[PDB]
């Protein structure tokens, strides 16, 4: 018989969890560059 | 079974509160909300040009309605009552008698369009697959009264759909 | 056939509109982890009852 | 095969038409009145009877699952066609 | 005992909310329906139904 | 899939994944709007003994 | 959301109200290559869980 | 009698009246308000509109399906009258301007036009023709509005001699030019004497002569049930109002008394009971808002 | 002449000007005003027509009823409808606002809201599909474009 | 259609039409059943 | 009877017939009928004066524990005096159980409202009065809150008509919208589908 | 033939609560008539409510009568907040329709209805 029917190896894997991908500096980095910013605009 | 969203204690070390205290003062996530929006803004637009543009569609859709015939000239439809007697919304009245040759055959096939919830169960009720659903949807009206098909109206969509209506049933049937 | 796939209930914590945005957030990623399971079980046969 | 009242309305197949003193008339002032063209008896009277060599004959309609329901004429009277009960075809025996 | 004597006739009719119209000028007819001659059996005949009579059904000048 | 190497590269440092794997839109992958014809199989009680209603 | 209602119409035939579920079963089953359009869906679902 | 005209129903909006009218002028106010009272009943009323369609938008949900038919017409076309009027059996006529304009005068708007209604209604085999002129229509009047409304009178009465022509003396409403031209002056005040009538019993009189058959071939005058100088009809309007586009012969109208026709059947004798003004004034004059009765003679 | 060919260009201009500009006031009632949203979506997209999304009723042109109308809920679409500044028009989308529909033979439901309403252009379905409302959308802006209100100001 | 043609039958309409609402071309419903109750005519020749 | 029949749940029946029995023998005050259908559902009908206690014993007893109301009904059965069976359906968590409750009144014998039991029937009993006109003492804001304003009449009643008494539709006269007696254009046509040949041997009446 | 009372033992307490209902309405009705911007006076709302306590006066059973009381009161709470408009309160004014004949003959020449 012909029927819509899975394949014989099944479906391929499928991807659910929750990906935040965690990018960008720390706040320690954050913070240098914007003193940094600060002190060459004052001089 | 079961899992606790939103029950996370956030560290309390001066890097990660650092890393917070950062996050509200040069706002992190609004930039980063920003981002999602720009990236966004740089795709290709799924906006089909209609009326040049249709979208995709099966041939099990239900549309507009109409009468077939055999593929002599005759009528399908022998006047069996089944289909008003099966319509939800009593949008089908039929009025039959003999006419002059002795078959039996209808003298009146009004569907209000008003009333039709385009359910399909007339055509999948009909034992000669003579009432059908066309593909068709493109047919609003400006009167009322234009939506109340008689006979005559739907014969003619009939005969003005048959080459789209008979593909539609031959790739269909065989799942009925 | 809800008790022969696997999949997680989200539970809230605080029973705000926060709460209930995360669980139904939450029950789209459970909604696809049935899908994959519904896909790859599907078995042949008929589709109603073979009472006439 | 459709005919013309003498009030200039066309008779549909059901044999309906609107007589002149009848008000309806005016729906149709400055619109058309529809009507089909192709009449199933007078299409239906144009195909030929086909000629069996046995007592009873089965009709589908063709196309098998595409048609009626199957159904059995008996072609012992001589005088007139068998004529099926749903698609209108005629069978005659040709002993 | 928190019960009071009425000894007057039910008479709902002014809570139903159906006009007068349909409560004075209609006859109801209480009957046992008869079994339909074109069939032999009898379960239709089981219970007794309640029915009014029959007014005007006209013609739609439209369809 | 037609956008250019750079506006794909943008798009992928500022939306943070990799975009170009996972398109919405769909394209050749999607199966054919025409299909070989099905054969359907029949349920149990399409048998010709042993089939009494009453059991 | 309009992708799922291509699955909806191509398996019951209406987009939105389909009466497709019946008591006894489905009405029809489903048409050929249907399931890989539902896997090539929710293979790319989860990315679009992730922008919202 | 055809039995597609034979009456039905209990008068609903699906019911049928069996009257088949058409009604020339019927996008304007006595024809809005004719059209609401006859679709009400389910009588199949036939609307020939010389205007944009859209403004005859406001027709439509008067009556049930298929129970107005709107139609073109032209005021010098013969052709368009017998189109319209060849499937009905009463006519009414409505058409009417409080002013002049280029294509069309006075005198072809109230003597050519209702002459070749009437003319093409007899020709045609209409049982009952209604003409709506005005009360102080006279010949030798002093402007040209009365005196081509008295000449288009005669011609009807000469050219339809069963046509029941209605005399209404002055009509307010909701959307009248009577009550609001006095309202949005914000001219002088004489000695003219006035009965002003509602609209709604103009409307209830023309009903009532389309059903009794012994309004044809008479000639009636409707008037209110009260008599009021010019005055103090305008300082009782600007005391309702709260208040402290236009033409010489306007002017003359307005300070033309209204004539006493006893002679004249009138509203009592078709069984409608005429409505004072200071019952519906207020309703006419609420929207102009941001009270002593006037006294009559 | 001169001046039947000026109105007619006027009129050409105001009408391709009210036309290629519809603010449509929706009426959420229902499961049509979930297909209207479908319209809406970026797939079909009313806004590069110039048809904004969700105008207010103060502002808008066009009403789209689209939903059931019940004995509840007639009266503030009267209202709503007399508040709104002409030129103006009713697109009436699904059974439910042509003739009843399903609910055709209830105690609370209006058959049919061109009994309360005058409307332009009647879109079937149940619930029509978002190209049917697109394609009703269309086909009132042509009824629009067709307009001959300065001729028949010239003509009177 | 160029590489798959339709089936030809001889009442398919040989020319499509599109919308034509609005049209003096549109449809008009009527009833299509005939007169149910015949009335009597009275005879034409006086009882005199 | 394996592919095309819905198995039975033997133990399932076995402990609603106990806690059937039990309910019965701990309130005989009450009670009148225990009940468990052929599905595995357990139906406790009660006298309707005790439609406050009883509830309260399945909301605290802690071997029932029916903390949830799930839906509250009224059934209109014209053939009986007291016409109007209105049924509560409760849940229990703990147990993981559903239960039926169901009294009986007419048109004029007032109900005690089940508010200070369960909060939810402050809406769901409500609905009732406005589609039955049975009336719920003791309720802290009852009146209409599904037909219109001006509605008079109780649609869900089985002597009321499909189609009510009345319309609306728009006048420009009056410029408001305006009732009017119901004519329909079209009747709503009445189907007699009861076949005349009976169906279930099982459920067969005793005749008189 | 003991029956359960809804608030009323006998029907003098039934005609006290009557009494109130009617109290109330009269206190209610020049209120209607200027918050609606109604078209009729005070006089005529007043004779309305008069109306329909006279149409709704031939009852005998305590429990009707507080019935009618307290759907009394449910319309006077719908009509002293602002949740009825203009066309619920003139509702009671059947005033589209046109008057239906009461003599025989008119009923006899308009159709066959009794
Ligand atoms: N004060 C009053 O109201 C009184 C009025 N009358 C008469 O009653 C009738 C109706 O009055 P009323 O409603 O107030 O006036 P309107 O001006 O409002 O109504 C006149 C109607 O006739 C149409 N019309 C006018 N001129 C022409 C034309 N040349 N060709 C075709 N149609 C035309 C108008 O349509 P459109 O302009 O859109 O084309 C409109 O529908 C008139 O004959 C008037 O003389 C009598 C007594 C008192
Ligand atoms: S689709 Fe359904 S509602 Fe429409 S005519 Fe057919 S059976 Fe009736
Ligand atoms: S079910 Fe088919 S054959 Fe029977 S009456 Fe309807 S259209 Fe005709
Ligand atoms: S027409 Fe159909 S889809 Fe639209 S609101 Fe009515 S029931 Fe819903
Ligand atoms: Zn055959």
């Amino acid at each position: 018989v012909k029927q819509d029917m899975p394949p014989v190896g099944g479906y391929g894997p499928i991807d659910y969890k929750r990906n935040l991908p965690r990018r960008g500096l720390s706040g320690y980095s954050m913070f240098a560059v914007g003193i940094g910013a600060l002190l060459f605009g004052y001089w | 079974t079961y899992k606790y969203v939103n029950l996370r204690e956030p560290s309390m070390d001066m890097k990660s509160v650092t890393d917070r205290a950062a996050q509200t003062l040069l706002w992190t996530e609004l930039i980063r909300g920003l981002g999602m929006t720009l990236s966004y803004l740089f795709r290709e637009p799924a906006t089909i040009n209609y009326p040049f543009e249709k979208g995709p569609l099966s041939p099990r859709f239900r549309g507009e309605h109409a009468l077939r015939r055999y593929p002599s000239g005759e009528e399908r439809c022998i006047a069996c009552k089944l289909c008003e007697a099966v319509c939800p919304a009593q949008a089908i009245t039929i009025e039959a008698e003999p006419r002059a040759d002795g078959s039996r055959r209808t003298t009146r096939y009004d569907i209000d369009m008003t009333k039709c919830i385009y359910c399909g169960f007339c055509q999948e009720a009909c034992p000669v697959d003579a009432i059908v659903e066309g593909p068709n949807f493109e047919f609003s009206t400006e009167t009322h009264e234009e939506l109340l098909y008689n006979k005559e109206k739907l014969l003619n969509n009939g005969d003005k759909w048959e080459a789209e209506i008979a593909a539609n049933i031959q790739a269909d049937y065989l799942y009925r | 056939v809800y008790d022969q796939v696997e999949f997680d209930v989200p539970i809230g914590s605080r029973g705000d509109c926060y709460d209930r945005y995360l669980c139904r957030v939450e029950e789209m990623r459970q909604s696809i982890r049935i899908i994959s399971q519904c896909l790859n079980k599907m078995p042949p046969g008929e589709i109603k009852v073979d009472d006439a | 095969g459709v005919r013309t009242s003498p009030t200039g309305e066309k008779v549909t197949h059901t044999g309906q038409v609107y007589d002149d003193e009848d008000y309806r008339r005016v729906r149709f002032v400055g619109r058309q009145k529809e009507v089909n063209e192709n009449f199933a008896i007078d299409l239906i009277a144009e195909q030929p009877v086909s000629q069996v060599g046995s007592r009873v004959i089965s009709c589908d309609g063709g196309g098998g699952a595409l048609g009626h329901p199957r159904v059995y004429i008996n072609l012992d009277k001589e005088t007139k066609t068998g004529t099926c009960g749903y698609c209108g075809l005629q069978f005659r025996q040709q002993h | 005992t928190q019960l009071i004597t009425v000894d007057e006739k039910l008479d709902i009719t002014t809570l139903t909310g159906v006009p007068e119209e349909h409560i004075k000028t209609r006859k109801a007819r209480i009957f046992v329906p008869a079994r339909n001659n074109m069939q032999s059996g009898v379960n239709n005949t089981k219970k007794w139904k309640m029915e009014f009579d029959t007014r005007e059904r006209w013609e739609n000048p439209l369809m | 899939a037609s956008a250019t190497r750079l506006i794909q590269g943008l798009r992928n440092w500022a939306s943070g994944r990799d975009l170009q794997a996972k398109l919405q839109l769909r394209y050749q992958e999607i199966s054919k709007r025409t299909q070989p014809p099905p054969k359907l199989p029949v349920g149990p009680s399409h048998r010709l003994s042993n089939n009494y209603y009453c059991a | 959301r309009e992708k799922m209602f291509e699955f909806y119409e191509r398996v019951s035939g209406a987009r939105m109200h389909a009466a497709y579920v019946r008591p006894g079963g489905v009405h029809q089953d489903l048409p050929l290559g249907l399931m890989d359009d539902i896997y090539e869906f929710s293979k790319n679902f989860s990315l679009r869980i992730d922008e919202l | 009698l055809h039995h597609a005209v034979i009456p039905h129903g209990k008068g609903g909006r699906s019911s049928v009246s069996g009257i088949v009218a058409t009604v020339f002028g019927a996008t304007g106010f006595l024809g809005r308000y004719l059209v609401n009272h006859l679709g009400r009943m389910g009588s199949q009323v036939i609307v020939p509109y010389r205007c944009e369609p859209y403004d005859t938008m406001h027709l439509r949900p008067m009556g049930d399906l298929g129970q107005i038919i709107f139609m073109d017409w032209n005021g010098r076309d013969k052709d368009s009258i017998r189109r319209a009027v060849e499937h009905s059996n009463v006519v009414i006529n409505l058409v009417g301007r409080e002013w002049e304009t280029k294509n069309f005068d006075f005198e072809d708007v109230f003597v050519k036009i209702p002459q070749a209604i009437a003319q093409v209604s007899k020709e045609a085999g209409v049982e009952k023709f209604i003409h709506i002129s005005h009360l102080n229509a006279d010949i030798k009047s002093s402007s040209k509005y009365l005196r081509n409304k008295a000449v288009g009178e005669k011609e009807v009465r000469e050219t339809f001699p069963e046509a029941t022509i209605i005399k209404p003396a002055d009509i307010f409403g909701r959307e009248d030019r009577f009550l609001n031209y006095f309202a949005n002056i914000r001219s002088l005040g004489k000695k003219t004497v006035k009965q002003p009538v509602y609209i709604v019993d103009v409307t209830k009189g023309i009903i009532n002569a389309i059903k009794d058959p012994d309004a044809r071939g008479k000639t009636f005058a409707f008037v209110g049930p009260n008599r009021y100088l010019l005055f103090d009809l305008v300082q009782y309007v600007f005391a309702v109002a709260h208040r402290p586009w236009t033409t010489r012969d306007k002017v003359e109208r307005i300070h033309t008394t209204d004539r006493t026709l006893p002679h004249l059947p009138g509203l009592e004798d078709l069984g409608v009971q005429a409505t004072p003004l200071e019952l519906k004034a207020i309703e006419v004059l609420r929207r102009h808002r941001t009270v002593q009765p006037a006294k009559t003679v | 002449s001169r001046g039947e060919y000026v109105v007619a260009k006027l009129d050409d201009l105001i009408n391709w000007a009210r036309r290629s500009s519809l603010w449509p006031m929706t009426f959420g009632l229902a499961c049509c005003a979930v297909e209207m949203m479908h319209m809406a979506a970026p797939r079909y997209d009313m806004d590069r027509f110039g048809v904004v999304f969700r105008a207010s009723p103060r502002q808008s042109d066009v009403m789209i009823v689209a939903g059931t109308l019940t004995n509840k809920m007639a009266p503030a679409l009267r209202k709503v409808y007399d508040q709104m500044p002409e030129p103006r028009y009713v697109v009436s989308m699904g059974s439910c606002a042509n003739g009843g529909g399903y609910y055709h033979y209830s105690y609370s439901v209006v058959r049919g809201c061109d009994r309360i309403v005058p409307v332009d252009i009647y879109v079937p379905g149940c619930p029509p599909t978002a190209e049917a409302l697109l394609y009703g959308i269309l086909q009132l802006q042509k009824k629009i474009k067709r307009e001959k209100r300065l001729r028949i100001w010239y003509r009177r | 259609p160029t590489v798959k043609p339709p089936t030809a039958r001889k009442f398919i309409w040989t020319n499509h039409k599109f919308n034509l609402s609005g049209t003096p071309q549109q449809y008009v419903p009527y009833s299509t059943t005939r007169k149910k109750i015949q009335e009597w005519v009275p005879p034409s020749t006086p009882y005199k | 009877t394996r592919p095309t029949v819905r198995p039975r749940n033997d133990v399932a029946h076995k402990q609603l017939s106990a806690f059937g029995e039990y309910v019965a023998e701990i309130l005989p005050k009450y009670v009148q009928q225990v009940q468990v259908s052929c599905f595995s559902e357990l139906e406790i009908c009660i006298h309707p004066d005790g439609v406050i206690p009883v509830l309260t014993f399945l909301r605290d007893h802690s071997n029932a524990q029916f903390k949830s109301l799930a839906d509250l009904t009224a059934v209109d059965i014209p053939t009986r005096q007291n016409r109007f069976e209105i049924v509560y359906n409760l849940l229990s968590l703990r147990f993981n159980s559903r239960i039926r409750v169901k009294t009986y009144t007419d048109e004029l014998t007032p109900v005690e409202s089940s508010v200070s039991v369960y909060k939810a029937a402050n809406w769901y009993e409500r609905e009732i009065w406005d589609m039955f006109g049975v009336f719920f003492a003791n309720h802290p804001d009852l009146r209409r809150i599904l037909t219109d304003y001006g509605f008079e009449g109780h649609p869900f009643r089985k002597d009321f008509p499909l189609s009510g008494y009345v319309e609306l539709r728009y006048d420009d006269e009056v410029k408001r919208v305006v009732a009017e007696p119901v004519e329909l254009a079209q009747e709503f046509r009445k189907f007699d589908l009861n076949s005349p040949w009976e169906a279930f041997p099982a459920y067969r009446q005793p005749p008189e | 033939t003991s029956v359960k009372p809804i608030f009323s033992r006998d029907m003098n307490e039934a005609k006290r609560r009557v009494r109130e209902l009617y109290r109330a309405w009269y206190r209610e009705v020049p209120n209607t008539v200027h918050l609606f911007q109604l078209d009729i006076s005070v006089k005529q709302g007043r004779d309305k409510v008069r109306e329909m306590f006279k149409k709704n006066a031939h009852v005998t059973d305590p429990r009707v009568v507080d019935l009618l009381v307290i759907k009394g009161k449910m319309e006077l709470e719908e009509t002293i907040n602002v949740w009825k408009q203009r066309t619920h309160v003139m509702r009671f004014f059947h005033e589209t329709e046109a008057p239906r004949p009461k003599d025989f003959l008119s009923k006899f020449y308009v159709g066959h209805d009794p």
